[PDB]
């Protein structure tokens, strides 16, 4: 055999990568890339079939990184495959020259990307959710590109590196349970903070999370977990085993609860210090919801 | 004990008693047996052997056809 | 307009508390407090200062030329790999009596049990309307007290 | 019985050359080149992970904990992705640098590998002469054209042009190589046996095999140079240059370019110069694993229906060729759709031996497009009727051997099959009948043991 | 006269656009043929938790082709795909398979949500006879008298499979209107290949929605109609109380392998005829056994599992639509603002709000898997408020 | 209400222990136990070819109503019963 392709989705927060710089570190958000730019390449150096698929996330937007947009890449949409006919690109290749034909793609967008210092859209952070889709309607052409006898193995990578942004909740939760239904593996490797939503996003791929162990030090985990195929994980038997996740709580006040009950039939299920609906000016039919405050 | 310096086929016994058949329709004696084990494995004089590599379905198919 | 109006309300809930659930809040604002002088901007300052800094130390590429020589943090990088490679000491044979003490009480306590939950399932449900004091009846509040014993 | 390596050989390749050669002469195998032609020759994904530690271990890391990387699930698949790997010989065991034997990559590879991997303007990379386009004075299709027609006047001219082939050496060689042979008056360009095997092949890699035994006949010159060459030419294409293979000369790197466009994957203009061209066919040599790409021209669907063969589109002769050796004896006519036998192509691989795969490859080489609204299984039962033909006409496996017959005693015959057993010269025994069936080739240490006793 | 006349249909339909260019037209219509029905969606008020009721006429219309081999090859296969196209979308729900099969009806499998054990039974329907006439009314008197005992905070709907044919059973079924219409059941059939005038009164005077299998793709149109949950008629409920959080459990929290088994007849929990080693977690039996999030047996209540059902129709309703232009604004270079093409078969597709340019394998992906424009995102959460 | 605990032995074996084991009484066994299926379990045997047979065997009576000198009584309603089920 198949084509083998890779998703990678970047954390790229210039807050807290500005952050990454202001505590003076020894890892960078230049010594960040650069792995996983190697890291993209790395799973071309398994097949000339493999490609790949990267993506950051800055703060107005996410701008396709691979392949490209621009009249470098706008004109010439990769050799293989319906030809460009393009000569100087279309010429230097071998498991050098590929890396540098996307090396500068990435270094000239993330320019583009480290030019726009200039948010005053409310601390518009890390917008993961919108930016998973910009892959997965790509992929379904993708898939709808060549499939004759051509399995598509898409593997999504996440990558995170800062906290997740106040987005809207079920527009987190459902592209998951749409990757659920897309049959394309997931996988996290975090660095700074530990979500529990998105580790939740894990157990629905049965993918991967991962708290680094030190930002430095993420090459050696980084080269061997996030690393492809579902054959090199249910074969290589070494798994993160954790997966501590207690959740469901509500939404009226704020619990942890083993006990809900929805408010109206618009799925609102909220926490018992609650008299009357909150998710409408519908009245509640006076039969259930004082029962809920009965016993 | 005795040297043999034969050629060992390894074939059917239908084919290993056929062959038999082909010493005893060989143009000289035999020379394609030697000793031939039980079932499966026989010893030949290697001459035609690589004739023997088309004499036979030049033959067997000739045989059948009438 | 009836799922019209829901959907003014609740999102407009989902608006104002997102997502106070476990995880889902206390990591959430308390991190966002410690964006700190972010309206004041110095570290949005500092922040777009370190946008403009590592803009051009990215591109260059000889800074990350070498940005994976570290074989001091490759040993603690094989060491939890090879920490985590061998957990021990956890009871390996952890069944092997679980034959005997499956067919002694999956022979009548598999059933004896369900015996309890035809009728305490019951016994919760009379109880699940009792301080409304309506479903009282004599043919339920000694219902609670005959299987009991029972 | 019959030759059947020369068809595939994919790993050996780089095993059984290398591991065939020395240390210090696969050590000019590191060539900044020769770093791609490590990594995707071999196939394993499991020793195509064991590398990529290396890159960020230069230290040797014991040996316990990557034989232990992975558990009870498929220990021989990573014991059979591991001595190869080591068969290789890229590896160095260290003995006891901490204690224990921790292995290690050799490091001037490691050092070759990672200038393949992030930066590095060297000599392969830029400096001194790569490659140029300046400005287009020919395209590609044109000359894939003679990325074809090269293939013709190759595969034609084995089995025989009314045309006539270019003035080429090649031809002593593939008369030397058992492809082909000529007789002593006017050197007939026949085929021996071998070369219908070929034509029965379709990749340029069993070329390349003779290209890499080209400098064996006696020559001397940089096979370290070729195959970092044959890397050279795996660059897909669209490149003149300004001359550049001539500002990155060599001696046999420009004389055997002569034989390039002979063998037509490089196009030369007037004086053999000023310029080059790697042809697009310098991606399938890469792998010789079939490939999508792999498809030459696109005919359209076959079937074989009814094993009747059932096809059409009037292609090129080549192609009419790749069936003249393979279906006529009512052909008709414009659509190609010579009817079938049981019998005749079946006779039609005895020149060959069995053509199993290789039907199979071109049953999906006939009319390429074929897999794109069709069946997985495209022989209902007509594999096994192939199969059954193929396993038809087999019926003999030639095997030399000595046999041990009227032996004197019959526990001594044990000693002496314990004895042949150690030595693995015995292919087979009777022991009722006190009959073993030994190797001639290892029957004298067995006749030098029984003399002595 | 025929023999003429035969071939007078024939004839004018091969002939075309003659000189150059044959046969071209022709495959025109063809694409002229396609592009039915799309959405036509947009709705609000009801539809949770359907308490679904499979009735399936068993009867001599099966015998013919019609479709496929069986009228019920072109059934069964796809209720199959209807099951987990339905536990796709819609899990807060369950399903009562009952079989009419010679004038009776038989609860084939019961109102649950467990999907092997309703695709097996279809897979068990497969070597049905069908033997006997239909009768609607032991069908509705199992749908009475199950769903007589379900909450009226539930959603009380039923999917009746029938096969067109007389609907044989007495005892004043039209007065079951009444029964139901204050038992407020909601009753939907869709006809097999032809109408039934009484049942098509029945659904008009029931609030569900009657229809004709007119072909294969037809029949899957009125199955995906039917997936979502539908606007069923008002009073109905407002809530339903007591969703008890579950949790996971590893076995291996505290004592580790304290318990060769977790389900050994005394354990709370271990409800199913199978051994079990700790998964799961209730509230109110604290019953661990197999993991499902549906329901139990014991404590009785809902065995909810909120990322799965809680958020399945969470977004299911809250939809807006695209437009659709034929113009060239050129937005991007000539691209798409998803997957980034063109072929410009001049569908133009514009989003209501952000304004942002697609294709239609980016409008279905929305409109089949992705169900939202991510357009609005980066354009609804930054002046969020 | 005995015939349903001996036709099933599952749900005797159930009914056994209480008396085994002395869980609980008959008087308790069918007071918590049944209580809905009464119109469930027990909606078999009262329908049977659909009861109230007005139109459904109707259709079928006279067909099926002759196969040989002999050929009736099959199970309960065979083929004279349902007959005598109008008149
Ligand atoms: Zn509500
Ligand atoms: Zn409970
Ligand atoms: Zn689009
Ligand atoms: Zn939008």
């Amino acid at each position: 055999d198949e084509l083998n392709l890779l998703v990678i989705v970047v954390d790229a927060n210039p807050i807290w990568w500005g952050k990454q710089a202001l505590k003076e570190s020894q890892f960078t958000l230049s010594k960040c890339i650069d792995a996983v730019m190697v890291l993209g390449n790395s799973h071309l150096f398994m097949n000339r079939s493999n490609k790949l698929a990267v993506i950051a996330s800055h703060i107005q937007e996410s701008r396709f990184l691979y392949p490209g947009k621009n009249g470098r890449l706008g004109d010439f949409f990769g050799d293989p495959g319906n030809p460009p006919e393009f000569n100087p690109s279309g010429s230097k290749d071998g498991k050098y020259e590929l890396l540098t034909s996307a090396n500068e793609v990435i270094v000239e967008e993330i320019k583009d990307l480290m030019t726009k210092s200039d948010i005053k859209g409310q601390h518009t952070e890390t917008l993961l959710a919108g930016s998973l889709a910009k892959a997965l309607c790509y992929i379904h052409r993708m898939n709808k590109e060549v499939k004759d006898n051509q399995e598509m193995k898409s593997r999504i990578l996440v990558i995170k590196a800062a906290e997740d942004s106040a987005l809207q909740y079920m527009n987190f939760m459902n592209v998951i349970f749409a990757a659920q239904k897309q049959n394309i593996l997931i996988d996290a490797c975090v660095l700074d903070s530990d979500s529990g939503l998105l580790q939740q996003a894990c157990d629905i791929t049965g993918g991967l999370y991962l708290k680094v162990p030190q930002m430095p030090s993420l090459l050696q985990y980084l080269l061997w977990v996030f690393l492809p195929d579902q054959d090199q994980r249910s074969q290589l038997i070494l798994p993160p085993p954790v997966h501590v996740d207690y959740r469901a709580a509500c939404f009226c006040h704020r619990n942890l609860i083993e006990i809900g009950y929805v408010c109206s039939v618009c799925l609102s299920i909220f926490c018992n210090f609650s008299p009357i609906c909150t998710t409408c000016e519908t009245a509640f039919k006076i039969s259930l919801p004082p029962v809920l405050k009965a016993k | 004990v005795n040297v043999l310096k034969g050629v060992l086929i390894e074939c059917d016994p239908a084919m290993k008693q056929f062959l038999l058949y082909l010493d005893e329709s060989n143009a000289l004696g035999k020379k394609f047996i030697i000793q031939d084990i039980d079932d499966t494995h026989v010893f030949v004089i290697a001459e035609l052997v690589n004739v023997l590599q088309e004499r036979v379905g030049e033959l067997m198919d000739q045989n059948a056809f009438s | 307009k009836r799922a019209k109006l829901q959907e003014s309300i609740e999102y407009e809930d989902l608006g104002k508390n997102n997502s106070v659930k476990t995880i889902a809040l206390n990591l959430k604002k308390s991190d966002r407090y410690y964006h700190g002088p972010t309206p004041i901007q110095s570290l949005q300052y500092a922040t777009s200062q370190d946008i403009i800094n590592s803009f051009q130390s990215i591109r260059q590429e000889m800074e990350a030329y070498t940005p994976k020589l570290t074989q001091v943090l490759s040993s603690s990088a094989a060491s939890s790999t090879i920490t985590a490679l061998s957990p021990g000491g956890a009871l390996m044979q952890g069944g092997t009596q679980q034959a005997i003490n499956q067919m002694v009480p999956n022979d009548i306590q598999s059933e004896l049990k369900h015996l309890y939950v035809a009728v305490g399932e019951l016994l919760r449900h009379f109880w699940s309307c009792f301080p409304v004091n309506t479903p009282f009846l004599e043919e339920k509040v000694v219902k609670m007290k005959s299987n009991l014993e029972r | 019985s019959r030759g059947l390596n020369r068809v595939h050989l994919q790993c050996r390749n780089l095993q059984e050359f290398l591991g065939g050669l020395s240390p210090g002469v696969l050590d000019r195998l590191y060539g900044h080149p020769a770093t791609c032609l490590a990594v995707f020759r071999e196939l394993p994904s499991l020793a195509k992970n064991w590398v990529m530690r290396m890159l960020f271990l230069e230290q040797p890391l014991p040996q316990a904990a990557v034989a232990l990387w992975v558990k009870k699930e498929f220990s021989k698949a990573q014991e059979e992705s591991t001595g190869l790997l080591s068969g290789l010989r890229i590896w160095h065991t260290q003995l006891l640098p901490g204690g224990l034997q921790g292995l290690i990559l050799n490091p001037i590879f490691r050092q070759n590998l990672r200038i393949a991997l992030l930066g590095g303007g060297k000599a392969w990379s830029d400096d001194t002469s790569q490659l140029g386009p300046d400005k287009h004075a020919r395209d590609v299709p044109s000359l894939d054209k003679y990325a074809e027609e090269r293939w013709e006047v190759v595969l034609h001219f084995m089995v025989g042009s009314p045309s006539a082939a270019v003035s080429q050496d090649l031809a002593q060689l593939l008369s030397q190589a058992g492809l082909m042979k000529s007789t002593e008056p006017g050197e007939p360009p026949c085929i021996t046996s071998a070369g219908f095997q070929f034509l029965l092949l379709d990749t340029p890699a069993q070329l390349w095999y003779f290209m890499l035994q080209y400098l064996q006949t006696a020559q001397s010159r940089g096979m370290d140079l070729v195959e970092i060459l044959s890397f050279l030419f795996q660059l897909s294409f669209s490149t003149l240059g300004k001359d550049y293979s001539v500002e990155g000369m060599s001696d046999s790197l420009l004389n055997f370019l002569q034989h390039l466009r002979e063998f037509g994957l490089v196009f030369q203009r007037k004086r053999k110069s000023r310029r080059y061209y790697p042809t697009r066919l310098a991606i399938n040599l890469s792998s010789g694993v079939s490939g999508a790409g792999g498809t030459v021209h696109q005919p359209g669907f076959i079937v074989v229906e009814t094993n009747y063969r059932l096809y059409a589109y009037t292609e090129s002769e080549l192609q009419i060729a790749l069936i003249a050796l393979f279906s006529e004896m009512l052909y008709r006519f414009p659509n190609m759709v010579v009817a079938q036998v049981t019998r005749e192509s079946v006779q039609q691989a005895i020149a060959s031996g069995i053509t199993a795969q290789q039907i199979i490859h071109f049953l999906r080489t006939r009319a390429h497009p074929v897999m794109l609204k069709q069946t997985p299984v495209l022989p209902p039962t007509i594999t096994d009727q192939i199969r059954l033909w193929e396993l038809e006409r087999d019926r003999l496996r030639f095997t030399e051997g000595v046999l041990y017959n009227q032996f004197l005693s019959q526990v001594d015959f044990e000693l002496l099959l314990a004895h042949a057993r150690e030595l693995g010269v015995l292919v087979f025994e009777n022991s009722a009948k006190r009959l073993m069936v030994v190797t001639p080739a290892g029957h004298s240490d067995v006749k030098r043991f029984w003399k002595r006793q | 006269r025929w023999e003429g006349g035969y071939e007078r249909t024939w004839e004018i339909l091969k002939e075309d656009e003659s000189g150059s260019l044959k046969a071209t037209i022709e495959d025109i219509l063809f694409k002229a043929k396609r592009k039915r029905v799309f959405e036509h969606h947009g709705q609000v008020r009801l539809g949770m938790m359907r308490h679904l009721y499979v009735v399936v006429d068993g009867s001599r219309t099966m015998e013919d082709q019609d479709l496929k081999p069986n009228r019920l090859t072109c059934t069964l296969k796809l209720l199959e795909y209807f099951v987990e196209e339905y536990f796709d979308q819609n899990p807060i729900s369950q399903i009562g398979i009952i079989v009419t099969k010679s004038k009776r009806a038989e609860k084939l499998t019961e109102l649950s949500g467990n999907p092997r054990k309703h695709i097996t039974s279809l897979k068990k329907a497969v070597d049905m006879t069908c033997h006997g006439e239909p009768s609607l009314y032991n069908s509705l008197s199992i749908a009475m008298q199950t769903l007589k005992h379900m909450p009226g905070h539930t959603s009380r709907e039923v999917l009746i499979i029938f096969s067109s044919l007389t609907t044989c059973d007495p005892s004043n079924i039209y007065d079951l209107i009444k029964t139901l219409k204050a038992a407020k059941i909601r009753v939907s059939v869709i006809g097999l290949s032809a109408e039934v005038r009484v049942c098509t009164v029945l659904a008009r005077e029931t609030g569900g929605t009657y229809h004709v299998i007119l072909d294969e793709s037809h029949y899957k149109e009125l199955l995906t109609h039917h997936v979502s949950p539908p606007p069923a008629s008002s009073s109905s409920e407002c809530s339903l109380i007591r969703m008890g959080f579950p949790q996971h459990t590893i076995a291996s929290l505290s004592d580790q392998d304290a318990k060769p088994s977790f389900s050994m007849a005394h354990l709370d929990g271990n409800t199913e005829p199978g051994l079990t080693l700790g998964g799961y977690f209730c509230p109110q039996c604290r019953a661990k056994y197999c993991e499902l999030p549906v329901e139990c047996k014991i404590c009785g209540l809902t065995l909810v599992s909120a990322p799965h059902l809680a958020r399945s129709y969470h977004h299911l309703f809250p939809l807006d639509a695209f437009q659709e232009i034929p113009l060239e604004e050129y937005n991007g270079e000539r691209f798409c603002y998803g997957c980034q093409g063109e072929l410009k078969d001049q569908h133009v597709y514009v989003c209501a709000v952000c304004q942002n340019v697609f294709c239609v394998d980016c409008d279905v992906f929305v409109h089949d898997s992705l169900h939202c424009c991510p357009g609005c995102i980066h354009k609804i959460p930054a002046p969020s408020g | 209400k005995n015939r349903m605990l001996q036709e099933d032995p599952v749900l005797f074996q159930l009914y056994k222990d209480l008396v085994v084991s002395q869980v609980i009484s008959a008087e308790e066994f069918w007071a918590n136990r049944l209580n809905v299926n009464a119109t469930d379990s027990s909606s078999t045997s009262n329908h049977k070819q659909d009861v109230g047979i007005s139109a459904a065997f109707l259709a079928d009576v006279r067909p099926q109503t002759d196969g040989c000198n002999g050929l009736r009584y099959n199970l309960t309603s065979d083929i004279i019963e349902s007959i005598f089920r109008t008149y």
